[PDB]
This record gives structure tokens, C-alpha cells and sequence, in this order.
């Protein structure tokens, strides 16, 4: 436990089996590097002590993380990186829980740190072909909804009539109509006294067949599956299933890795789409400090199993926070991420073709953030408008065909060479002149 | 719960027990 | 460096690792449970009967867990209800050991607010009961 | 959207049914507490914003959380309490993911605010019935367990010899057979390829077994059911129940409460027992000024559903630390439990006969703390020893009968009226003299 | 609807398969007796006009009750006896609930009525072979308790120390063990709080287990089988079943007969024997002018199942109601019933093999009504005794002790020819002088 | 069993979660009605004698039904409506057969009663949400 | 205040809770026998298949719901059928006592009409059986 030499091994050669995690360390002041990354290796079993008590062990002799690196963090003054490395012996195949109990389990209490943050994880080939994975992936999902070449369009609906099943239906019936590829239960939306859930399936699977005999174009509404029990989530798949509808909806971090993981097989064997929400994250994922970054929570999220997963706004924020959310972003959805600091990636990943996940970006309030969502997401993106369909002042279906008009010719731009970080207000003034949808919006 | 205030025996308490033994 | 037996060795819960608690050390329990407004009860067992066993699970489907024969002992007169002496326990413990000679004894306590058992500790082991070890079970 | 006249309404009055949640705040410098308190309650759709832009909804009318009150944190300059009641109607019957997901699910990443802990949370008498809670609880347990009147002892299993199940099923054996109660799992020994689950189950059932017939008491070990999916999960609750063995074990915050609810109503149908492990509720639980605090997790727990649940150690700690953890185990453990800030309750909870949950206290590394232990938590507790048993120099059942003769000293030391906090160290030294094994683990 | 000629036919010659109906009916003032037996006959389709309204029906041609007698009721003044005849193509095979739909299921609300009362039923051989019946009947039962010559024994449980499932099964050793057959459930013991039921059940098997290993004697405790849903009482008849013990019980009149037939066939397919409670029965049974007179829901319960049934107490009451109370036994127990007025019945019933069901009677406070109980029921009988096992002052067992005593004396003098009625007093003085138990029960 | 002193409680404030019921009680002839009232409240498990016989019970203790207030009946001269509270911990959640059994099941064959009907119940928020209820409700419906 | 023994107290269903019946007894329930047209049978056992017990369930499945070995005794010699005397009875449980010292006898009783047994109560403990108390049994 903790004794410096056996855990900080600083010349350790890494395998490629093994599992690596970084540690954004803030030791107790006092307290050296060395032993806070060796006690973060050592997972001691005693976590109030920071001392050696009882040494000696069958599962700390073979089945050790060991520190084998740490490096300062530039302009901290108390905080380095430390690199753990763990024997792909230690963990249950295909199951993200077991991995999070054995590296994040216990040592976030240790009392030589004073603040501990994971921020990035190596899966190794062998641990990710353990894992199912996504129902179906980025490719996948547009093969199997026919639509290529842009992003995927969604909305949230909150309605302005009543939270009844009915109006709720009545809601995603206009905005899919509009020109939508989705709408979005709310996270919240499982089953109330005001709306139940087979009921809402029911009137949003109208809701769905109404706008596809319309538009004539795949449609689907993210249907939460999210419950308080594995019985009762299976309970609404298989509604969705015998409904035929084409997605169904998780909170991950609330329901668990565990029922998400259930929930993506069961998906995965009766062709449904699996859309992740991020309820809870930011418990977890925002404090600089403290906790687990979301590009971890993210690469979990691959592994359990999601074909979509809500990845923020890149609206409000800075150059900085851009690279990051672009970092975990090439994780989600590409096969092989090179190792890059700047944009918070510690460690190549290999997903050794697990397929990508879909981000969902949440848009902005106006169509005019358009341009800079495709340039900065490209196509393999849904951008969910929060209120762009809603706020518009034509109602419902003219702001989701504000949307997609503005979308469609951002689309057009990029791919004629025009450049959407100059020109972008350019591209949708120009769009204005024959679009009487857009134009209205452009107005607000 | 109440602290335990103690009782003292009964005098020749062990030679009662000691009878009902017999 | 000294073995813990696993020959005749048997425990019966709570205080069975301390020695036979004297009749001062009795008394003293029973003051614990008459201060905390509790009802003392004896139970009594003999020794086949003393200590858990599966022999019911014979008739049993998958339902097991948990289930075991002997915690149930048999009672010794009433729950002495209103007991505020602990001499009256302490008498009632000779009279049961004097018409079981073979029997262990136990005390009981039962907390009416919280309607349940709440104490259970032994007082007699009877001499005759080779299963269990007189302290020097090393 | 955090209009701060709709949502902070301090005239409100507090109904009966309400959730209430008291959320530690930290604003952004230049937020009045006010919009603060207001935008927590309202969880305004943009978390980037913190201004109404879309304002006027039925999911924002009558289902909204009001902040009733705004007190400061004394000794704080910058940090407030806000008081949130939320209406019954927004939460599924029953399911603690949902009211997760309801409460926590955005506003821990609202920019106007800081930093953000999730306190306490008042679960009213309507919404504790719709749980099935407990299988068990501390009474019933006792009651199948045949134990009255102390603590119950545990110890993990971390053998010598290796990791294989058939040697952890020896040192099971011999802990249990000296005098623990039960023996426990690791969190992280799910199903490795050194260990695989059923093996594991197979051996320490025999263990069990053998243990229980040389010592005539009922054993248990804490066999872990963690799985990655929730099938996995019931494989392994069905095997135990197959074995007759009165416990298993669940990880809740890292399979989830969806798994761990199911798991919970699998073991009120099957008799089962469940403990319940705490891992990574330092990654959410720690720092002061963000997340949530573990008697809100514990709390959950109860609600999920758990007969057993690691509640720390007070070893190490200070008397303020020491009156929060008391009031966390009141929380977990009684009926009715009245407001009292100075142990950090904030709302006067009623659980309305819902069973309590056993706390499990990591005992230190040796036996001289058992006196504070035992007057800190009294009787209804099991308190695990971590090296007690195997630090021992005689080996694991001499360690196992000298934490029972020093729990049992203790014990009958507490009934004779004793004090502990002065005289335990002379009640160690008086049992030491009789007990050979007592006497070698005080010598180290 | 009502027309009196066509509905009271008193020439129409009762058919075999017919089933008959008598009803107590008290017509409003000015109402021939003649159109209100034609009106109960005819169950018009309005029960506020009392009139002809639409008139001519396939459902009213050939599958009309007819109204073939009218008789005074002696001492009365506006009270009549109608019978009505149903034709056996009205009834659903096998189902109870639906004999009582047509019979019973709306002219208790009919205007031209002030009351009405249903006394007796007279089920024909041809309905009576469609039920199933009771899973076992009063021969099978002794055969598979190994009980003969004797009344059995039962008491209910009402713990002195808790309701907890370890106190309930701790008393019902305690009875079981002193020489009564049976102990019993409170019917409104189902699953609680202070007690949920799969608790109950393993506390008391091993009570049963306990008691049968120490009398050598077959045990019972009537473990209550009524739930909220059909699945929760299944889930609990497969418990019983699966611990292996003798019986369960239902309360088969709030349950209903829907739930109650479903219990008597599983019982019969799974060996377990039905004691029936008859909970609410004086809601309906008890007022002499409305209602369903207890004999007719007794013979619904002999055909929806049960193998004991509770059947009042005859203490304290006058020979008169004593002989209804008897007549009923009779219909409950024998096979074939003559027609007898003054027992009040007034059918001749043949059960054509159909088991007969246990009366279950409450026996008094003390045992000194034992000769009398004998003497009335004869052998076949369960007697229970609320308190004469639990005021004893000795305990349970030595009360269990003393009411076996003075039952087994009374039958034995019964044997030899003695005068219970005269001599029963002078039987239990003489089973004092050799029995502690039942002289310190006389003491009282 | 029917003290009146420990089952006539006129005193007792009605908790949130307690479970209400209004009988209109028809005591027979000299038999006063705090007396049926009571009675009622407990559930005797004598329901011949109208008596206390054996008294002092667990089910007796903290899960007896009270007999809160009794209020004649206006016009009438033998009837009174009878107030009885029941603590929640009494009842099965989730099921109408065990409340109906708990109320209902044993006190209209009471003795001391020459009749008696049930007005009314209240249902506490407590024990209401335990309910699935209606399959759908006339909203979902229309 | 008395005890009622767990130890060695066994009961054989009707009127074990009785003192022996006197061949007197016997001869008076034979009577009854006679008088209701039954027919008289004895039935006897040795002390190990006497009293209930669950040993063939570990052959079943689920099905062990009112199963239990050791109801049904051998039969010593054949029912009596034309029983008018009861001195044959008397004679016949003499004859069975005499063959088997060791063994429980009992007496039972079927009634053709209703085509099933009727009657079964002991008249014969033996002497060598420690299982049973001597009606000081407390």
C-alpha cells in the first residue's frame, strides 16, 4: 500500500493489453509526487491512513496498476499528470462497470490528494473487442434512416398546450413535419401521473407515421427508455419494437452502465437506434480538479453502447474549450485518435473498428449559428435546436423548415468551397431571399 | 438508550441461589 | 502460536467468546435491560436442538435462503413482563436449569417500542454438551 | 427561463407531497443569490445563457421546482443554501433514477453558478411508499440472521496465496470459522480470468457451509453481483439463491440504480440479503463545494434499495466530521428524523416504517478501536476490520476470534455501564488477560 | 319487464337443471305481492320505473327466471317468500362469480322492492358438476393430516411482543407445540410494513417444522394468500408450495370469487388444502330483511373452493339461531340436504359427490364451553379459540395443553355414551384432577 | 377490546397519512355511543360478547384504528356517524382487497351495533399514489 | 406456573393427551365402535416408524405439500368385519402386544358407509420407547 517503490515504477515499459489512465493529481501540500501516483496505482485499502499497514498480496503483486509516469502540469504549481497502467487481467470483459469500479472504485478518497481528476483512458484492442458496442453506429444509422451528406436535425418538445401524451404527439407531429429528422423526449419524460409512458409511445408513433406519409423521409422521436427498473426499461423497448419505430432514448449515468449495457444488446438485437443522454455529467465531469472528464464518460459510452450521445454546445465558448469538445468528439466517432495535448487527448486510441457514435450538439437559440456548427462539427453531427423551431413565430413546422433551409445551404456553401467562418452570414442572408420561412426567423 | 444505574443484590443473595440449586 | 479449534467448538452468539458470564455479570445484563424499560425472557434448548441446522430443506423447492432450523428455541414460562428486580430472573434461570440439566439456556429481551427481539446472549451451558470448548479452545 | 420572480418565490408555502432539496450554491461573481436559487429551480433549457430566451411552457407552469428560500453559509462569503421544493407530479413512482435525473440531471453545469452541492434532500411520506425499498432491513435481518445485541463483524478477503477462487474460499473459511459474521467480496472481483463467478459462488459456499457447521452460527460472505448487463446480474442473484447463501453484493453507483433496484426487488422475492458498496461516491461525494453529498446517496440507496451499506469510517476523523457521518447513519438507519443543521440534516425526514439500512464502518487496522466504535454506532452496525483479522500474527481465524472477544468485551462493557470513551482501553487490557488471542493482536 | 303473467307462472312445472332461488322480499306499500315476484323474476332493464316499458326479448323469452310461488312469511305482515327457477343455460360453467351476476346482480335495487333478502339456492346436480370444488373436502383432509375421531384444533395469533414475522412465528410454535393442529393468520395480515409476507411464511415454516419434529403430530398455520393482484397471491400459493407446508388461506369474499376459484384450483393441482375466511360476510349476511343470507355464500364457497370455512360461533346464541347455524353445517358438510324450514333451509340439496368444507367455529374466551362445542358440531369441526390458549396463565403451550385436554375428554365421554348437555360440566372437573394445564385453565 | 378510554380518543390530531372513515352507527338500546364508537376503532376479536375479554396486544398497541369523534345524526335519535383513524403501516400497498379487510371485514357483525353503515373514507396521499389506478382516466380516454 | 416439555414428548393423535386408556376405556370406545356399525382395526408400529417424519422427500422434486412418511402402520391381521364383541378387540390387542413388545398399537375404526376411516387412537406405548412422557409431562 503506497510504498513508492513498488508502485511508482518509472521505467515500466507499457504493454499493449494494458489499460492506462491519467490522473490530474493535487497532493496534500507536503505530500511528494512520487507517492500520490504510487498511491493511485496501489488502490490501498486504506484510504484515511496514506500509509503502508498491511503489505504483502496476491492482488497487489500481478494484478498491480503502477504508476510508471509523472509529469508536471504547465503554469500549475500543485498539480501533475500521473499515468497509470493496469493488466487487462484485472477487469470483466465487456463490462464498463467492473472498469470503472477498479480504477475510479476507491482512490478518489484518498487522503494524501487533496483533489484527484481522471482525465483520459487508453483502451487497449483487447479490452474493446470484448464489448458489444453501439446498436449500429454513425454509418450504420444514416444507411438505415437514407440520409447522407449533411447533419441530422432535432429538436426538444416542450409544448405550449398541456404535457398530455396527446399534445406531446401533437408537438412532434409538427416539428418532424417542418422538415426534422428527430425530436427528443426530455430526459426528464419517463412515466408521470401527467403523461404515461405507453401512452406517450402510442400518440408519438402517430405522430411519426403522420410526418413520414407528409414528408415523405425517414422520421423518429427519441423515445425515453430510462426506468426505475431493468424490467420495466425492457417493458418500453419492446413497446417501441412492436410499435416499429425506428429510436429509443437512455440517460446513462442515471439509469447505469449496467442497464445501459442490457439496453444497447437488446437494441442491437431487434435493430433498434439507441439515442445517450448526459443527465447527471456535469455532477461528475465540470470541476477542473475533480472528477472524471466527459471525453472518459464518453469513450464509456462507446463501449456500453450508444448509436447518438448529447456531447454540449459548442455555442458560448472559447477557442480552448473548443479544441477540447473537438478532442472527445474524434473519440466518439472515429476509428484511430492520435495522442494530442492540446486538445486533451492523453493516450492513442485504437477503437479497433468498434463503430462511432453520433455527437448531439445542442444548436443555439437562432438558425444564425448554422454556419459555424457545420464547420465546426462537419456532417456526422445532429444539431438539436432548443428553441430555433419553437421560437420561431410561425409555429412548429416552419421553424424546423427554418432549420433545415438554413442547414441545407450551409451545407451547399461548404461544399462549393465557400468559407462559413467569413461567409456564413452571408450564405443565410442569401438563402433569406427565397425562403419566406427563413426569412421570418432572420427577423427575430 | 438509558445508562444502566446498578442494583445491588439482596443481602445472602448467594445463599439463596445456592439453596434453589440443591 | 496457538490454533483455533475446530473440534467441539460451538458458539452460541452473542457473549459466547467471553467467559460463562458469573451471576454478577448477569445481574449487571439484566439491570442493562430493565434501565432500558425491556422485557426479559428465558429460552431453553437441548443440545441437537441448540444449534443451527438444514434438516427441514429436505422438503423444500429453491427456497432455502435464509431458512434455517433451531433459532427458534422453546420458552421458558412467560416474558416477564413488569420485571424491574433482577433477582427474579436470576431465580427463574435456577429453576430452569434444575428441570433441564442437558438444556442450554439463553436470555432473551424484547423492546416493546420496537417490537422485536433485541438482546440474546447465553447462560448455561450444560456440562454434559461435549460441542462446545470451557475457554481453553486456544 | 430563470425570470427570478416565477421561480423564487419566498412566500411559498411548503406542501406536504413536495421533494424538497437544499442545494449548497456557489454564484459566478456579480449573480445575485436570487437568480441563482431561481435558475436551479427553474433548469432552464440553456446552461451556456443564464437569461429567459424561450419563456412560457407546461413543462414550466405547474411542474416546475420553486426556490422557497435563500439563507448565507455563515463563515462563507460567497456561498448560500437554496431551498427547492419540486411537486410530486414530476417524478415516476418509484424509480430514483428518475427523481435523479429530475433534481441533478443540468443544473450542476449552469454557468451562472460556480459550483453547486446537492445537500439533502426531503423525500416526503407520499413518494417513500411507491419504493419497494429495503428486502430486509436491519430488524428482519437480525431476525434470519439469529444475532442480537452487538455489532455484526466482517473483514475483506485479501489472501495470501493467490486470487483463485479456491483459495479465496480457504481464507473465507478461515475468517468466518474464528468468529466473523461475514466475509466480503472485493468491489472489483466481479468475473476475472483469474477468478471466474461461478467458481467463486461454488467455493465460498462451501466455505459458508463449513464454517457454519464447526461454529453452529449462521456466516455469510458478501458474494458480488456487479455484472456488465443486467442478465449477467440475475445469473449470478439466481446462483446464490441455487446455493441456499444468505447474501449477495451490488456496486450501485457504478452499475446504477436502474440494476440496482431490480436487484433489490430480485432479492425481496428470493429472500436474499444485499450489501451494498460505495465505489466511486468519492468522485461525486467529496469536495465540499461540488456535488452530492452522501447522505442524499444514501439516502437513494435506501429508497433503491439495500439491506447493508459502506458508510465510511470514523477513524481519523474530527468530532465535526464525526457529527456528519452520525447524521448520515440516522438517515440510513431510523424512522424519523428531525432537522438538525450542525450534523448537516436540513429537513426533517420521515421515512414512514420504509426499513432501515445497516451502516458499515470500516473498523481500523487493529482492535483498540473497537471501543469508540462501539459506542459511536452502538449495536446496529457491522463493522469491518480490514487487517484486524489478518494482520493478526497468528493468521486469519485467531485474527477473526480476537476482533469477536473485543467487539464482545466492549459490548458487555457498554451494558454494565461503563464509560468507553474513558475505561475501553481498560476493557481491552481485562479481556486480554483471559484471551490468548486478544493478548497477541494487542501486542502488535 | 314486470308484467305478472308472464313472469309469475305458478303452474310451471321446476325442472331438474333448474336453479332455484328463494328471496325474503318486502314490497313497497300498495305493491301486489305477485308483481314484485315477477319483477325479481324478470330483472327488468329499469329498476327506478317498476314498469313495462320495452317489452319482448331473446334474452327475455326462453332465458327468463320465472316467479313460480309466492308464500306469507308467518308472524310478518308485508314479507313473502318468492321462488324464482332460472333455466341452467343462463349460468357460465364452473363460474360462481357469474351465478351471483345473474342472480343477485341487480334487483336489490328495484323500486317496487323496499328489501329484499336471498335465502337459499338450490343448485342442481347438472351445475353442480361443472366446479372443480374444494381441493380437497373434509375426508381428505383427515386422511392426509392423519386426524380422525376428534375435532381439530386451531387458535389465531395475536403476539404479545410485536407483529414481526420472527415474534408471529415464535408464538406459533408456541401453540403448535402445546397440541393444537392448526394456528391461523389475522385476515388482514396479507404483507405490511411491521410484516411482509415472504418473511412471515419462512419464520413460520420453520415454527410448523418445529413444533411437527417435537409433538410427532402433522402441523398447520393457515398462512393468508390474499393480495392485491392475482399474480401476488399466485406468487404466494407457489411459496407455501415450495416450503412444503400444509395449508394457506384466503379471505375469499374481499378477495373475490374470481381469485378464490383461480386459488382452489391451483391448490388442487399442488396438494396444498384452502382454509377460507369470511371477512365483510356481515355487510351483507347480517340484517334479516336485505342481503344474501351467510347459508348462500357458504354453498358459493363449497362451490368455488375451500376446504375449511369459517362459520361463526354458536355462543351466546338462542336455540333458533342455533338452528340455522346448523343448517348450514349441514350444507356445507353432507352430501345430500332435505328441504327444512326450521332450519331454514328451503331447497333439497344434492351435492352428487361434491367434498364437503369444514366448518370452522370460534370457540369461547374459556374451556368450558368444549362440551357444548362437541355436542353441537359433532367431530367434524375446527374449533378455534381466540384466547383460551393465550389467556391461559401459563402461556401458549400450556393453553394449547389444556383446550387438547378438554377436547380429547369430551370426545372420549361422548364415546361412552355420556350427556355432554347434562354432564359436560362434571367431565372437564374430572379431566382437572389429572391434568395441571386444564385445572389451571378451570381457575380462571 | 372496546375500553372506550383506549379506543375513544377525542383528543387525537388525524396525521396526513392516516386513512379516515365515517360510520353511521346504530348502537343497540342503551349502549352509549362513545362505547360503539370505540368498538368499532378496535375490532374486537369477540364480536358476541361486546366486551373486553383478552386485552393487551402488538396488533392493539400502535396499529389500532381510534375512534376520534362522534357526532349525532340530525333528525335521527339512535344514529351517530363514528370517526375512526388508521394508521397507514395497517394497510397492503397497492391493494383495495386488504384495506376493505382492514375496515371492513370483521365490525358489522359487532354485538354492541344494531346497525351500522360506512359513509365514507378518506384516502390519504400516502396511500393513493401507491396505486396503479385507472388504466387510463377520462383525459387519456377522450 | 408449569412447563409443557419439548423433550421426549410425543403425541400419537387422539387421546394421546389422555392417560392410557384402561382396558375398561378401550372396551367402552369399542362400543362406540360397534354401535355406529363400524369396523374395528388395529394398527401398530415400531418406534422409529411411529411418529411423522420426512425421509422419501429426498426423492421428490416439488411436490412434497402434505407428504409425509410413517401415516400409514401395519395392519395386524385384517379388519374385524361382524365385530359384535368387544372382548375379541381386547383379546386381539393382548395377542398384538404379546407378538410385538417394542411397538406403538393402535386402534382404528372404518365406516363402510361413508367408505373411509373413522377412528384411530392408541392403545399401547411400548414400555421401551423413551420418545413419549409418562403424563407428568408438565
Amino acid at each position: 500500500k503506497d510504498y513508492r517503490l513498488t508502485y511508482y515504477t518509472p521505467d515500466y515499459v507499457v504493454r499493449d493489453t494494458d489499460i492506462l489512465a491519467a490522473f490530474r493529481m493535487t497532493p496534500q501540500p507536503g505530500v511528494p509526487p512520487e507517492e500520490c501516483g504510487a498511491a493511485v496505482a496501489a488502490e490501498s485499502s486504506t484510504g484515511t491512513w496514506t500509509t503502508v499497514w498491511t503489505d504483502g498480496l496476491t492482488s497487489l503483486d500481478r494484478y498491480k496498476g503502477r504508476c510508471y509516469d509523472i509529469e508536471p502540469v504547465p503554469g500549475e504549481d500543485n498539480q501533475y499528470i500521473a499515468y497509470v497502467a493496469y493488466p487487462i487481467d484485472l477487469f470483466e470483459e465487456g463490462s464498463v462497470t467492473n472498469m470503472f469500479t477498479s480504477i475510479v472504485g476507491n482512490v478518489f478518497g484518498f487522503k494524501a490528494l487533496r483533489a484527484l481528476r481522471l482525465e483520459d483512458l487508453r483502451i487497449p484492442p483487447a479490452y474493446v473487442k470484448t464489448f458489444v458496442g453501439p446498436p449500429h453506429g454513425i454509418q450504420v444509422e444514416r444507411d438505415k434512416l437514407n440520409k447522407y451528406g449533411r447533419g441530422l436535425l432535432g429538436c426538444t418538445i416542450k409544448p405550449k398546450l398541456g404535457l398530455s401524451a396527446k399534445n406531446y404527439g401533437r408537438a412532434v407531429y409538427e416539428c418532424l413535419r417542418g422538415g426534422l429528422d428527430f425530436t427528443k423526449d426530455d430526459e426528464n419524460v419517463n412515466s408521470q401521473p401527467f403523461m404515461r409512458w405507453r401512452d406517450r409511445f402510442l400518440f408519438v408513433a402517430e405522430a411519426i407515421y403522420k410526418a413520414q406519409a407528409e414528408t415523405g423521409e425517414v422520421k423518429g422521436h427519441y423515445l425515453n427508455a430510462t426506468a426505475g427498473t431493468c424490467e420495466e426499461m425492457m417493458k418500453r423497448a419492446v413497446c417501441a419494437k412492436e410499435l416499429g419505430v425506428p429510436i429509443i432514448m437512455h440517460d446513462y449515468l442515471t439509469g447505469g452502465f449496467t442497464a445501459n449495457t442490457s439496453l444497447a444488446i437488446y437494441c442491437r438485437d431487434n435493430g433498434l437506434l439507441l439515442h445517450i443522454h448526459r443527465a447527471m455529467h456535469a455532477v461528475i465531469d465540470r470541476q477542473r480538479n475533480h472528477g472524471i472528464h466527459f471525453r472518459v464518460l464518453a469513450k464509456a459510452l462507446r463501449m456500453s453502447g450508444g448509436d447518438h450521445l448529447h456531447s454540449g454546445t459548442v455555442v458560448g465558448k472559447l477557442e480552448g474549450e473548443r479544441e477540447v469538445t473537438l478532442g472527445f468528439v474524434d473519440l466518439m466517432r472515429d476509428d484511430y485518435v492520435e495522442k494530442d495535448r492540446s486538445r486533451g487527448i492523453y493516450f492513442t486510441q485504437d477503437w479497433c473498428s468498434m463503430p462511432g457514435v453520433m455527437p448531439v450538439a445542442s444548436g443555439g437559440i437562432h438558425v444564425w449559428h448554422m454556419p459555424a456548427l457545420v464547420e465546426i462539427f462537419g456532417d456526422d453531427a445532429c444539431l438539436q435546436f432548443g428553441g430555433g423551431t419553437l421560437g420561431h413565430p410561425w409555429g412548429n413546422a416552419p421553424g424546423a423548415a427554418a432549420n433545415r433551409v438554413a442547414l441545407e445551404a450551409c451545407t451547399q456553401a461548404r461544399n462549393e468551397g465557400r468559407d462559413l467562418a467569413r461567409e456564413g452570414g452571408d450564405v443565410i442572408r442569401s438563402a433569406c431571399k427565397w425562403s419566406p420561412e427563413l426569412a421570418a426567423a432572420c427577423e427575430v | 438508550r438509558v445508562s444502566p444505574t446498578r442494583s445491588v443484590l439482596p443481602a445472602n443473595w448467594r445463599q439463596e441461589l445456592e439453596s434453589l440449586r440443591n | 502460536m496457538m490454533v483455533w479449534t475446530p473440534v467441539n467448538n460451538k458458539m452460541f452468539e452473542t457473549f459466547s467468546y467471553l467467559p460463562p458470564l458469573s451471576d454478577e455479570q448477569i445481574a449487571a445484563q439484566v439491570d442493562y435491560i430493565v434501565a432500558n424499560g425491556w422485557i426479559p425472557c428465558l429460552e431453553f434448548a437441548e443440545s441437537d436442538k441448540a444449534y443451527v441446522s438444514n434438516e427441514s430443506a429436505i422438503r423444500f423447492g429453491s427456497v432455502s435462503c435464509l431458512y434455517y432450523d433451531n433459532r427458534y428455541w422453546t420458552m421458558w414460562k412467560l416474558p416477564m413482563f413488569g420485571c424491574r428486580d433482577p433477582m427474579q430472573v436470576l431465580r427463574e434461570i435456577v429453576a430452569c436449569t434444575k428441570a433441564f440439566p442437558d438444556a442450554y439456556v439463553r436470555l432473551v429481551a424484547f423492546d416493546n417500542q420496537k417490537q422485536v427481539q433485541i438482546m440474546g446472549f447465553l447462560v448455561q451451558r450444560p456440562k454434559s454438551a461435549r460441542d462446545w470448548q470451557p475457554a481453553n479452545k486456544r
